[PDB]
């Protein structure tokens, strides 16, 4: 029981669950064909001679992400049909990835969903990850939202997503693509997560001290986020909690289920070994605004709920002293509707350290996962996007001349509207 | 790169 | 098998291991060939290591100590900068505390004999003789190298000169310090010397 | 992570500035072929100040090389310690300016200014925050004082926070050569009033009277008395270029030294000098070092000290030394020597200490200082000036190629005042 | 429990942070990594496996002063971002280090200053060293205090000065930036211990007999101060003094909070042990009108209140035979409203030994921190400089070039006069 | 590794030190490397110390002593002008009381063995001769130097010739006497040496 | 540099 299936649409959902199951591997003692040298269960099956095999279904559009994937040192630990490619690119389209290309790849990644969902024995959720502001994340990460709430109704459909930075974009049409798949990420998923590059780069200069890193680096931790998030499923703790009680105990009135991620320590080894770890210090560190994975100050906003997951040799005792000395802060502020917002998680395993990576071994770790109302403004900043370009078409003759009717922009509006208000009035 | 696995938990 | 497999050291170890392996089956349950955890090697001969008195120390005496090998050129402009960091760095955690920490061994890719003698009379911590043919092998099994007429073997170069890689006991690659690399920290990842966790045992 | 920028102009400036970055190669163990040669941290740690990497290990120098003639700058080029400024930063220009202030100021400089400009923020503005410019020239010639002050005024609105000390290299006119020394140097005279926030005031004749009553030389040559220049140049930004234990900046000079904007003309020198058959004679104490840093023939322009009162004074030493005696003997010259002190500032000293001394000496010393004296050079020149002027002197190469009559009766204005000025406060 | 957190500002700082840290790091045992091969807590903490980090801050808007701690031995001391540094100098400008260039840094220094508060059961003061004579000093030093007070309002913040000296200055705008920062050391600041350069070096000439004594040695002397100020907070004694009673049982009306040092065991080798240095000897070379570490003569002021800190193998009975015969000599005069002006504390730990420094092994010390009105002249001195200098408007067109308004000038020599004028009238 | 990593006394000491102790690693939960501490050596072989009458002396008969090197050059105005004053410290200091105080031994900086002795001559105290490595690595260990031909590493220089310097037993830097320093006073730092705190034990 | 431990005081 208890099988997590992890969905990976896009150049950065392949990167990001590579280093996901690169940590998984890691931890769990399955070496990169498959060896060990019923903790795996949750993101592994177990073919035989112990050849576990990860239960991913790697979909991009291109071949030049995922043929890496399969040629590397990672292609005899995947199976090989799961690693499922198209031929061409969507070319930063949502009506290529939506409208055409996509239709001859969804009945494949299907299928194979199915085959993955009949070795399990009770599903906990699909776990995603995805790009919003792209072709493949967008268009074709929303296609498979519509079909896996047709067909596989009821099932806890989490999210993480890639929303694009107020700042670093990479690319001029994301302000199309972050909105038009705004659709399936309010009416499809349950604990969409919004991470961006530009909180990720901030963390890494000034707890990490890399000047320079890389998607590596940034993948890395959000591996680790991953990890955190899913670690009383795996392991033992004291307080267990399931994708069910983040959906329960996290998740205000329906529409409102946009989350922001938080980890620490994401400190270097050369520091490492100079501070404390206790609990109250690393809620305190998580709690900081600069370790805010949206670029989403919190200090303006209010919070409905927060999910701690304190993991390593965590004492409840002090975790309830912690999460008393954050509630008499000032700074930060909860809904009047709210006397208890701080659902907390103890896993008994102290986190691992992948060999070369830029952590370091830590004892205790906290990812705090919040609902705010500070996160109207990541969709204020691509409000401000969308009706500057197409106030005046741009941009438009390579989305209607592949499938799109001119309207979806406007229905893409006053759903985000709707989205804004709808968070205007919960703190009231 | 194959990453050396890390030495396992014993129980406590 | 670490950190490449088309290296001298590994397949010579991978020899002299299921040499073994075929000794003990012969004077015998037991799988063949053993497995990469299962093979013992002495990383250094007998003669190897140098210090600053040209005395031989053995292997052994490295016990206890975050060693790291430092692939360096005499005339190299980077590794002339490096170095007088590197003696402070030496200095600075060798000096601070009860216990010696750091130990590098000096691996020259230096054009000559005297001219690698220059260089080494600079340097305080531990050194191979450039004729020895442990330089060369080491340069292959790390894959460092300033041109290619070392015959790479599909692979690339791990990093360019100079190179400090801290290293372990049967051989692998414990972790990278990028001076000169894809994440360029010049003068500055030295300071990533995870010496709490990487122990020469 | 501060950066002094290197500009050198004109045949006087090229050739002052080959010697200074002669000197911190040596300073910084930098081999005439960019590479590091010695071990030690405190050698690299603050060579970004005046080097750059080149992906190659090769420390490159910040010089911006700029004469307005393939003249010197190919003997700078094709001589020792030439190969390490880039072919990029060697802006040539093939028309000359033949001693003329308009012509590297108004009709030929004009032309390649758009270009050393374009070097000058290609170099510069690539960091993060540059600390300021060093700008070496003569007020001489044609090219050092007419498109030296052009770039001057261009960066000054540019960067109008940035500090642009110059060590100008004015007209001595006691014994001197061109005839037209009067008209470069108060043409440049009434632009660096407004716009340059440190100029040291260097004259010829002063080095060459270090060269011989000081040094004792045989034949004093310009390699000679530039390679004094560049120690006055190191020595100043020694504290921004390594530890010590009173650290100063070129700021800290800047805030200590000038009381009102205009009076920023300094006299500048060096001195732990001795001639050859003596440095085996003569100690190295605090007291011997200060003896030979206000004296009469250590300042390193024709402007005695005694003729006049220091309104501010400072002092740059060097090297591993007690801190009761660097202040305790500019004390000692503040109350036995009062009367070449002005009053309405009390106790007008700075001193700051670096640590690492100079190559060979063990302890050094640069002055520079505001004394009013000055005005004996403006004044100098001037009646230089007015004697040709009177009578329309060699003008129709001035006036022909765009200047008014009103900008030589403007030219006199700015500096007779700055002497008028010099005056309330003697 | 019992923490204090010591506040270094200026260059100054650093370098006098270099020989308070060192000796509380042997006085305690720890090597020069961090381990001890609990006293300790007021200025070391426990990280594990035997660290103890330092509870400092190295504030300086000049890189240079704290790199050279940075790249010493004692970089794996000090916690890497416990010594924040900046990229321009104040460069003697109490305009740039109070408005233009200490807002930047003093968001780092704040928020450092607030986990090394967050780790405390019980904090009793901010030992804050500087020297107002230039710039971050001066400047950034100022906005600290006026941070500080408004954030931790019931927190003492003791202060430890240097004060400009009369003929030695090593700086010319030295009087325009000590007279504009009183205003800082006179309503944020409780404690206001006023050292000046001289009177260490007449201390190092004729006691220690160092004729040429260089800043390093002047920093001796200072940490010796520290030592037996702290030295209650950290081993046992006959009678203790912590920070709370040494602002209560010294401290006057609330603005005369200004004191003066004076140690004296100072000796060195060749005489040390050819005298008894005992308790009536030590303290009449403390209250010695030549020892004063202020060049203040107390022969012509009032002494208001006294500490002495007796530091050894001290005896009680001693102690109270020492304070008689320093109340019967008529050249040492006190205030009318002061009936008892003593507050001995003895500390049992000897004084700790200075190898290949400058001291000698002596067995017990002696420290006063006495508030006087002989403290009114350390001021009027630096009045005739001011007064001289802003006759002309010197300098001043560097401070108002940053935002510094030429009133502040005026009044902030009028605050000083304020300050002059509240000083005889206590001693009326 | 007092007061210098990089010195050849220090290198010897701690092989010999760490020799020995995986000696008795291997013979018997034991620390390696062994800190300083606990590591020993012995500063001076039977065959160095060499008194007035030119008979040899071992390192334990300066037990319960002050003990000092003088690191001296014969030719240099410096040691003409110290050996006077240096001679008469010792001479009273040792003179006045009933038990013998300090003892100095003399490192000789000179060009030869005529110098050497020529210099040695007029000298009471203990010496090492000047062919023995004692005293060059005793000027590597204590880093005296009058000009670099011999590669420091990118380290300090403590004094230029002369110099008195007192020593511990595990060469560890008890004070320094500053003739030559940072302090700079001739022929009456001397004045400085406390004869109590620094016993050779 | 790091000191020596003081004695243990036996009490009487
Ligand atoms: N965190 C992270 N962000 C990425 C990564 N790659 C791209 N991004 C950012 O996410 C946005 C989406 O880029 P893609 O991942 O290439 O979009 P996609 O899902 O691959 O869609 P297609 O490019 O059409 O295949 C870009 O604008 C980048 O800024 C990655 O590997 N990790
Ligand atoms: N006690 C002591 N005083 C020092 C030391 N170094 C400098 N000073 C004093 O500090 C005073 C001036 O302050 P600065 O040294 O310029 O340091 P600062 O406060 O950072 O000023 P800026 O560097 O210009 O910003 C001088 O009068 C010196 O006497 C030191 O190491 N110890
Ligand atoms: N110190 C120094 N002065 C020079 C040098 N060359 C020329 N001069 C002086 O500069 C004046 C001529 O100006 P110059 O700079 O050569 O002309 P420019 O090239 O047009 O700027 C003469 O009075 C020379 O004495 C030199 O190499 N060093
Ligand atoms: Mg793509
Ligand atoms: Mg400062």
């Amino acid at each position: 029981m208890r099988e997590v299936i992890s969905i990976h649409v896009g150049q950065a959902g392949i990167q990001i669950g590579n280093a996901c199951w690169e940590l998984f591997c890691l931890e769990h003692g399955i070496q990169p064909d498959g060896q060990m040298p019923d903790a795996f269960n949750t993101f592994f099956s177990e073919t035989g001679a112990g050849k576990h095999v990860p239960r991913c279904v790697f979909l991009d559009l291109e071949p030049t992400v995922v043929d890496e994937v399969r040629t590397g040192t990672y292609r005899h630990l995947f199976h090989p049909e799961q690693l499922i490619s198209g031929k061409e690119d969507a070319a930063n389209n949502f009506a290529r990835g939506h409208y055409t290309i996509g239709k001859e790849i969804v009945d494949l990644s299907l299928d194979r969903i199915r085959k993955l969902a009949d070795n399990c024995t009770g599903l906990q959720g699909f776990l995603m990850f995805n790009a919003v502001g792209g072709g493949t994340g967008s268009g074709l990460g929303c296609l498979l939202l519509e079909r896996l709430s047709v067909d596989y109704g009821k099932k806890s459909k989490l999210n993480f997503c890639s929303w694009p930075s107020p700042q670093v974009s990479t690319a001029v049409v994301e302000p199309y693509n972050s909105v038009l798949s705004t659709h399936s990420l309010l009416e499809h998923t349950d604990v969409a997560v919004m991470l961006d590059n530009e909180a990720i780069y901030d963390i890494c200069r000034r707890n990490l001290d890399i000047e320079r890193p890389t998607y590596t680096n940034l993948n890395r931790l959000i591996a680790q986020v991953i990890s955190s998030l899913t670690a009383s499923l795996r392991f033992d703790g004291a307080l267990n909690v399931d994708v069910t009680e983040f959906q329960t105990n996290l998740v205000p009135y329906p529409r409102i289920h946009f989350m922001l991620s938080s980890y620490a320590p994401i400190i270097s080894a050369e520091k490492a070994y100079h501070e404390q770890l206790s609990v109250a210090e690393i809620t305190n560190s998580a709690f900081e605004p600069a370790s805010m994975m949206a670029k989403c100050d919190p200090r303006h906003g209010k919070y409905m709920a927060c999910c701690l997951m304190y993991r390593g040799d965590v004492v409840p005792k002090d975790v309830n002293a912690a999460v008393a000395t954050i509630k008499t802060k000032r700074t930060i502020q909860f809904v009047d509707w709210c006397p208890t917002g701080f659902k907390c998680g103890i896993n008994y395993q102290p986190p691992t350290v992948v060999p070369g990576g830029d952590l370091a071994k830590v004892m205790r770790a906290v990812c705090m996962i919040s609902n705010s109302t500070a996160i109207a403004e990541v969709f204020s900043r691509m409000d401000h996007k969308f009706d500057l370009m197409y106030a005046k078409r741009a941009f438009v003759h390579w989305y209607v001349g592949e499938g799109m009717e001119e309207g979806e922009f406007s229905e893409a509006r006053e759903d985000l509207a709707a989205l804004e208000k709808d968070y205007e009035e919960v703190g009231i | 790169v194959a990453k050396p696995l890390p030495p396992p938990v014993q129980t406590v | 098998s670490q950190p490449v497999f088309a290296s001298p050291l590994n397949v010579e170890k991978r020899r002299l291991n299921e040499e073994r392996a075929l000794m003990q089956a012969q004077k015998a349950n037991i799988q063949l060939p053993p497995n990469y955890g299962d093979m013992d090697l002495i990383l250094f001969p007998e003669g190897s290591l140098k210090n600053s008195n040209n005395t031989v120390i053995p292997q052994s005496h490295l016990k206890g100590k975050s060693v790291a090998l430092y692939f360096a050129d005499g005339a190299d402009p980077k590794c002339a900068s490096l170095l007088p960091f590197l003696l402070n760095y030496y200095r600075t955690m060798n000096e601070g505390g009860a216990n010696q920490k750091i130990e590098i061994i000096f691996v020259s890719l230096d054009r000559d004999r005297e001219a690698f003698e220059s260089h080494r009379a600079h340097m305080p911590w531990l050194s191979i003789d450039l004729e020895n043919p442990l330089t060369e092998i080491l340069k292959r099994h790390f894959r460092v190298m300033k041109e290619y007429e070392v015959p790479t073997y599909g692979y690339g170069s791990r990093t360019g000169v100079p190179s400090v890689i801290v290293i372990g006991s049967d051989g692998r690659e414990a972790q990278f310090l990028p001076i000169c690399s894809g994440l360029e920290e010049g003068d500055r990842a030295l300071l990533r010397w995870d010496w709490r966790n990487t122990k020469f045992a | 992570m501060r950066e002094i920028v290197h500009v050198q102009g004109g045949q006087c400036g090229n050739q002052i500035g080959a010697k200074f970055w002669e000197v911190i190669s040596d300073e910084h163990g930098i081999d005439p072929t960019g590479t590091y040669c010695g071990d030690s941290d405190l050698q690299l740690e603050r060579i970004n100040v005046f080097y750059n990497e080149a992906t190659g290990g090769r420390f490159v120098p910040r010089a911006i090389l700029m004469d307005l003639e393939p003249g010197t700058m190919d003997s700078v080029r094709a001589g020792p310690f030439g190969q390490l400024f880039r072919p990029d930063n060697f802006v040539f220009g093939q028309t000359g300016a033949g001693n003329n202030w308009a012509k590297g100021h108004y009709t030929e400089g004009a032309e390649l200014i758009d270009s050393v400009l374009d070097v000058v923020r290609k170099e510069a503005e690539g960091c993060d925050c540059l600390q300021g410019f060093q700008i070496t020239h003569s007020l001489g010639g044609g090219t050092g004082s007419g498109m030296g002050t052009l770039l001057i005024s261009k960066v000054r609105e540019e960067y109008p926070d940035r500090i642009m000390e110059t060590f100008s290299v004015f007209p001595s006119p006691k014994v001197s050569d061109t005839v037209v020394e009067p008209y470069n140097a108060t043409l440049s005279v009434h632009q660096l009033v407004e716009n340059a926030d440190e100029v040291q005031v260097i004259d010829n004749e002063a080095l060459y009277d270090i060269c011989f009553r000081t040094l004792k030389l045989t034949t004093p040559t310009y390699g000679d008395l530039n390679h004094l220049v560049s120690a006055a140049m190191s020595g100043v930004t020694c504290c921004l270029r390594f530890p010590g234990q009173l650290n100063s900046d070129l700021r800290k000079l800047a805030v200590n030294l000038i009381p009102f904007p205009r009076l920023h003309f300094f006299l500048i020198g060096f001195a732990p000098l001795t001639s050859r058959g003596s440095q085996q004679y003569r100690a190295l104490s605090v007291p011997e070092l200060t003896q030979q840093m206000f004296d009469a023939k250590n300042m390193m322009c024709a402007s005695d000290p005694r003729h006049g009162r220091y309104l501010t004074a400072s002092a740059m030493f060097r090297g591993r030394m007690s801190t009761k005696e660097v202040d305790e003997q500019m004390l000692n010259v503040q109350n036995k020597n009062s009367s070449y002190f002005v009053e309405w500032i009390p106790n007008n000293m700075k001193s700051s200490v670096c640590d690492i001394p100079p190559k060979g000496l063990k302890m050094s010393v640069t002055f520079v200082g505001n004394s009013t004296a000055i005005q004996e050079m403006f004044k100098r020149v001037s009646d230089q000036f007015t004697a040709m002027f009177r009578r329309k002197a060699f003008l129709h190469w001035y006036t022909g190629e765009g200047m008014d009559e009103m900008e030589f009766t403007e030219a006199e204005s700015n500096m007779n005042d700055l002497v008028s000025e010099y005056q309330q406060y003697q």
